[PDB]
C-alpha cells in the first residue's frame, strides 16, 4: 500500500522483476531467428548454447571483480546501458540482414553464415555476458545491502526473487508466440528491441532511485588470468566451499523442467493439453519449494534444512530409477513424478545455499565468489549440455538418467560432509 | 552504538548452579550468533558454543557438552549461560561475543568480561611484616617489605605511607595457599629514614573491612 | 581439530622495531584467520581478518600475510601503545580454536637482582609458621631462579614466587619467592639461604641468615 509500493524493498521486486522477464524473452526470440534460419541440428544453433555457456564460464570471475572494485551506482549503470545497446545493435543487425540482403556471396571463404555466426555470435556474448554480470553486481549485492544487518525480510525477498524467476521463465515463450502471432521475423524482432530500450531505460531510473533511497549502498572498502586464478584460489578457500559444489553438481542433472527428458516425453506426446498441464506441475512444485524452505528456515536450523531437502530428493529419485527399472502409461508418468518432487526439494536446496553465499561472505569479496560460483554451475551444466550430444540416443536414455542420479548422490553426499563439518554430528 | 553488557563478579560454592547474562544493546540479538568464550587466568581463550537466537539451536564445544547450558531471551535482548556441577577449575574470565554467519570472519564486538569464582573460603588477611638489618655493613636501602597472608577471598590495596611513598613501591601479585591468599609488596628508598622516622603500611581488605596499619621497627 | 599454535610467548622488541608475530594451523585452514590483541584487564579487540583483510579503523601500520597453515601479523615500526597480547583465531571449522597468545614487551638492556632475604617475624613466630622472604628486585631479563637452602639443603616444596610485570619507567622487573615452614620446622634446622642464577653474572648473587643472629 502506497508507502509500501514506494518502499524499497519492492522497487527492487519490480527493477529486477523487468530484468529477468525482458532479458529471458530476448534470449528464447534470439534463439527461435537463429533456429528459424538453419536448420536446428547437432552445429546449426548448438553452437549458440555452447558459446553462451562458454563466454561466462570463462570470464565471470573478471566480470564480478570489476564489480567489486567499482562503486555500485556506476557499475550498475554501466551494467544495463551495455545490456540494452548491445540488444538493440543485435536487433537492428538481424532486421538489416532480414531486410536488405537475405544471401550473397563474398571473398575468402566468407558466406553471410560465417560472418552472421560472427556478428551475432558476438552480440549474444556482450547480451549474455550483461544480463548474468547485472545479475551478480546488483541481484546478489543489493539483497545484502537493502536487507540490512537483518535476515528474516532478506531471506523472504530471496525466496520472493526466486519465485518471480520461476515465473517468466515460464511465461517467456508464451509471449513470444503471441509476438510470433502479429510481430513475426520482420518486424518482431524490431519491437521486442525497442521494448528492452524501455525497460533498460525504467531500470536505469528504478534503481537510481532505489540507491537514493537506502543510502547504505553508498559504502564499501595476463592480468585478466591473473584475476580469475585469484577468484578461484578465493573460492577454494572459503569454508562454505564444500556446499557451493554441492549447488553446482545440482546444475548437473538431465531430467528436469524442459530438456533431452522433456523432449523425449515430447515424443508419446500424450496430449496438447497434457505438456501444458506437465509445465503447470512443474511451476507448482518450482513455487511450493520456496515456501517449504522458508517454513524448514523458520523452523529448524538453515544447515538442517538442507540436509532434509536433500533426502527428498534422493527420495523421488528413488522413484524415478526403480520406474526405469520396471521390476516385478506407467513409467513415462512415473518420469514426471519424479522430476517434479526434484523439483520442490532443488528449488528449497538452492535457496539455502544461497542464503549461506549471502552472508557467510565478506563485503569486499562479495562479486567473485558469485562469479566464481556461476561458472562453476555453468561449468557443471556444461557436462549436462554436452550430454545432449555423443549420446543423443534416446534408446538407453535411461543409464544416462542413472547417471544424473550417481551426480545428484554425490552432491547431496557433498553437503552433508559440509554440514557435519559445520554443526555437530548430531542432528 | 553496539554494546554489549554482562553481569559480573560472581562467587560460587562448588557444586551449585549459575547463569551468566550478556545484554545486547544497539542491534537485535536474533540478526546475529551469540558466543561464549572463557578465558581461564593465564591462560588461553577456550570456545564454549553458540546460540541462534531465532530457533534456539546451540552448539557446544564437546569439552563443555556436559555442564554448559547456553540460552537466550530474544524479548528482553539478552543471552545467557548456565554453568553446572562447578569446580575450582571453572574460575575465569566469561566472554560473550556476536557474530553474523557460521562463517562471519570476526567477532567484531565483544563483552567486558564476567569473572567467575569457585571456591569455599571467606576470612580477614593477616597483615605481618617487618625489616630485617643485621650484621650488614653498608646499609643498601634498608629495602623494608610487608607480608599480607591469608585472605579469605578479596583484592588487598596494601599501599606504604600513605601516598608519602616513592616509585620505590613494588606490589607483588597474590597467588593462593591452602584456599586462601598471598601478597606481598617492597619499598626501599632513602635510606636516610631506615632506623630513623619511617614510615608504615596500610593494608585495607574491603570483603572484610581489614583497614589495618602497622609500622616496621627495626631488627 | 584444528589447533593453532603461537611458538613465541613473548617477543622482546623496541620502538620504531618491525616485529613479526607467527601463527601455524594444525590442518588446512586456507586464509581462515583473523588476528585479536588484547590488553591486561581489556577485551579482545579486531585487528585482520581473513588473514588479510584491515579492519575498519585500525592504523595502517597493522599488516597481516599468509595462506594456508602458516601465517604472520607484521607490526611496521612499533608504537608505545601496541605491548599487548595477539592472539590468531580460526574460523575455518567448529569448534572454534584461539591461538594461545603471544606477548609482546620492550626491550631493556641487562641487570642483576637486588636480593634482599628478610628473617621471620615475631608475630608470625608465635603463629605457628615462619615464612621466610627474599624480594629480589630491578631485574634484567624476565626469568630467574632462586635457591631454597636450608642447611644447604635444597627444598624445592613450600616455595612460592611472584614475579611483577614490566615497569613502565625501567622497564625492569621483580620477583619474591617465600619458604613456608612450620613452627617447628624453623626451629629444628639452623642455616636459610638464598641465591638468584640470572644471566647477569655468571656468580650467582646469594644472600643468607643466621638463625643465630
Amino acid at each position: 500500500l502506497a508507502n509500501y509500493l514506494t518502499s524499497a524493498k519492492f522497487l527492487l521486486y519490480l527493477g529486477h522483476s523487468l530484468s529477468t522477464w525482458g532479458d529471458r524473452m530476448w534470449h528464447f526470440a534470439v534463439s527461435v531467428f537463429l533456429v528459424e534460419l538453419y536448420g536446428n541440428s547437432l552445429l546449426l544453433t548448438a553452437v549458440y548454447g555452447l558459446v553462451v555457456a562458454g563466454s561466462v564460464l570463462v570470464l565471470g570471475a573478471i566480470i564480478g571483480d570489476w564489480v567489486d572494485k567499482n562503486a555500485r551506482l556506476k557499475v550498475a549503470q554501466t551494467s544495463l546501458v551495455i545490456q540494452n545497446v548491445s540488444v538493440i545493435l543485435c536487433g537492428i543487425i538481424l532486421m538489416m540482414v532480414f531486410l536488405h540482403k537475405d544471401e550473397l556471396l563474398t571473398m575468402y571463404h566468407g558466406w553471410v553464415l560465417t560472418s552472421c555466426y560472427i556478428l551475432i555470435i558476438t552480440i549474444a556474448n556482450i547480451a549474455n555476458l550483461a544480463s548474468t554480470a547485472t545479475a551478480i553486481t546488483i541481484q546478489r549485492d543489493w539483497i545484502v545491502v537493502v536487507a540490512g544487518e537483518d535476515r528474516s525480510k532478506l531471506a523472504n525477498m530471496n525466496a520472493t526473487v526466486r519465485r518471480i524467476d520461476q515465473l517468466t521463465n515460464i511465461l517467456a515463450p508464451m509471449a513470444v508466440g503471441q509476438i510470433m502471432t502479429y510481430g513475426s521475423p520482420v518486424i518482431g524482432c524490431g519491437f521486442i528491441s525497442g521494448w528492452n530500450l524501455v525497460s533498460m531505460c525504467v531500470e536505469y531510473f528504478l534503481l537510481w532511485k532505489v540507491y537514493q533511497k537506502t543510502p547504505a549502498l553508498a559504502v564499501k572498502a595476463a592480468e585478466p588470468f591473473r584475476t580469475f586464478r585469484d577468484g578461484w584460489v578465493s573460492y577454494y578457500n572459503q569454508p562454505i566451499f564444500l556446499a557451493g559444489m554441492g549447488l553446482a553438481f545440482l546444475y548437473m542433472t538431465v531430467l528436469g523442467f524442459d530438456c533431452i527428458t522433456t523432449g523425449y516425453a515430447y515424443t508419446q506426446g500424450l496430449s496438447g493439453s497434457v505438456l501444458s498441464i506437465l509445465m503447470g506441475a512443474s511451476a507448482i512444485t518450482g513455487i511450493m519449494g520456496t515456501v517449504a524452505f522458508t517454513w524448514l528456515r523458520r523452523k529448524c536450523g538453515l544447515v538442517r534444512t538442507g540436509l532434509i531437502s536433500g533426502w527428498a530428493q534422493i527420495s523421488c529419485l528413488i522413484l524415478c530409477v526403480i520406474s526405469v527399472f520396471m521390476p516385478g502409461i506407467i513409467s513415462v508418468s512415473l518420469l514426471f513424478a519424479g522430476v517434479i518432487a526434484a523439483r520442490i526439494g532443488l528449488w528449497s536446496f538452492d535457496l539455502t545455499v544461497t542464503q549461506l553465499l549471502q552472508e557467510n561472505v565478506i563485503e569486499s569479496e562479495r562479486g567473485i565468489i558469485n562469479g566464481v560460483q556461476n561458472s562453476m554451475n555453468y561449468l557443471l551444466d556444461l557436462l549436462h549440455f554436452i550430454m545432449v550430444i555423443l549420446a543423443p540416443n534416446p534408446e538407453a536414455f535411461g543409464l544416462l538418467v542413472l547417471i544424473s542420479v550417481s551426480f545428484v548422490v554425490m552432491g547431496h553426499i557433498m553437503y552433508f560432509r559440509f554440514a557435519q563439518k559445520t554443526l555437530g554430528n548430531q542432528l | 552504538e553496539v554494546q554489549l553488557q554482562q553481569s559480573g563478579a560472581e562467587l560460587v560454592r562448588p557444586g551449585a548452579l549459575v547463569k551468566l547474562s550478556c545484554k545486547a544493546s544497539g542491534f537485535n540479538i536474533k540478526d546475529y550468533y551469540m558466543h561464549w568464550v572463557k578465558e581461564r587466568p593465564e591462560q588461553g581463550l577456550e570456545w564454549i558454543g553458540w546460540i541462534d537466537p531465532e530457533n534456539g539451536n546451540t552448539i557446544y564445544d564437546p569439552k563443555f557438552q556436559g555442564k554448559a547450558s547456553i540460552t537466550a531471551d530474544t524479548s528482553s535482548n539478552t543471552a545467557y549461560l548456565q554453568l553446572s556441577s562447578l569446580t575450582s577449575e571453572d574460575t575465569a574470565v566469561y566472554y560473550c561475543a556476536r557474530k553474523r554467519g557460521y562463517y562471519g570472519p570476526y567477532f567484531d564486538y565483544w563483552g567486558q568480561g564476567t569473572t567467575l569464582t569457585v571456591s569455599s573460603k571467606t576470612t580477614a588477611p593477616s597483615v605481618y611484616p617487618l625489616a630485617p638489618v643485621c650484621g650488614d655493613t653498608t646499609g643498601s636501602s634498608v629495602t623494608l617489605g610487608c607480608l599480607v597472608k591469608g585472605y579469605f577471598p578479596e583484592p588487598v590495596t596494601l599501599t606504604w605511607n600513605s601516598g608519602s611513598l616513592s616509585s620505590g613501591v613494588h606490589t607483588f601479585p597474590a597467588v593462593l595457599q591452602s584456599g586462601l591468599y598471598t601478597l606481598s609488596s617492597s619499598v626501599t628508598v632513602t635510606s636516610s629514614t631506615w632506623p630513623s622516622q619511617s614510615i608504615t603500611c596500610n593494608v585495607a581488605h574491603p570483603a572484610s573491612s581489614t583497614k589495618v596499619d602497622k609500622k616496621i621497627e627495626p631488627a | 581439530d584444528i589447533v593453532m599454535t603461537q611458538s613465541q610467548k613473548f617477543m622482546s622488541t623496541s620502538v620504531g622495531d618491525r616485529v613479526s608475530i607467527t601463527c601455524k594451523a594444525s590442518q588446512n585452514v586456507g586464509t581462515a584467520v583473523a588476528w585479536y590483541q588484547k590488553k591486561p584487564g581489556q577485551s579482545p579487540k579486531l585487528l585482520i581478518y581473513s588473514a588479510s583483510n584491515r579492519y575498519s579503523g585500525v592504523p595502517d601500520r597493522f599488516t597481516g600475510s599468509g595462506s594456508g597453515t602458516d601465517f604472520t601479523l607484521t607490526i611496521s615500526n612499533m608504537q608505545s601503545e601496541d605491548l599487548a597480547d595477539y592472539f590468531c583465531q580460526q574460523y575455518g571449522s567448529y569448534p572454534l580454536t584461539f591461538g594461545s597468545g603471544t606477548k609482546l614487551e620492550i626491550k631493556e638492556a641487562e641487570a642483576a637482582p637486588t636480593v634482599s632475604i628478610f628473617p621471620p617475624s615475631s608475630e608470625q613466630l608465635t603463629s605457628g609458621g615462619a615464612s621466610v622472604v627474599c624480594f629480589l628486585n630491578n631485574f634484567y631479563p624476565k626469568d630467574i631462579n632462586v635457591k631454597w637452602k636450608i642447611d644447604g639443603s635444597e627444598r624445592q616444596n613450600g616455595v612460592l614466587n611472584s614475579w611483577t610485570d614490566q615497569d613502565s619507567k625501567d622497564s625492569t622487573y621483580s620477583m619474591s619467592s617465600t619458604l613456608t615452614l612450620t613452627k617447628d620446622e624453623y626451629e629444628r634446622h639452623n642455616s636459610y639461604t638464598c641465591e638468584a642464577t640470572h644471566k647477569t653474572s655468571t656468580s650467582p648473587i646469594v644472600k643468607s641468615f643466621n638463625r643465630n643472629e
